[PDB]
């Protein structure tokens, strides 16, 4: 909830899972990938 | 049937001007070019009830 009433960012549109409300489902084994970019490739964040 | 535009509040900021965060406008158009192949041409439905 706190990421989506912040408003502090540039993309929140999930492409896996629908962006209604996730607090609801429940899965198990949470993967996060991370990394830093240069500015000028911010549109490498999609799908393909 | 629903025929109105009006600005779309998603989260909890009030929003009353343009476009901004939380808040759009609902219509969104579709893409039909000619390179798209099955699935994205355009399909005529009719309806008819008795």
């Amino acid at each position: 909830s706190v990421l989506y009433n912040s408003a502090s960012f540039s993309t929140f549109k999930c492409y896996g899972v629908s962006p209604t409300k996730l607090n609801d489902l429940c899965f198990t084994n949470v993967y996060a990938d991370s990394f830093v970019i240069r500015g000028d490739e911010v549109r490498q964040i999609a799908p393909g | 049937r629903d025929i109105s535009t009006e600005i779309y509040q998603a989260g909890s900021t009030p929003c009353n001007g343009v476009e901004g965060f939380n808040c759009y406008f609902p219509l969104q158009s579709y893409g039909f070019q000619p390179t798209n192949g099955v699935g994205y041409q355009p399909y005529r439905v009719v309806v008819l009830s008795f």
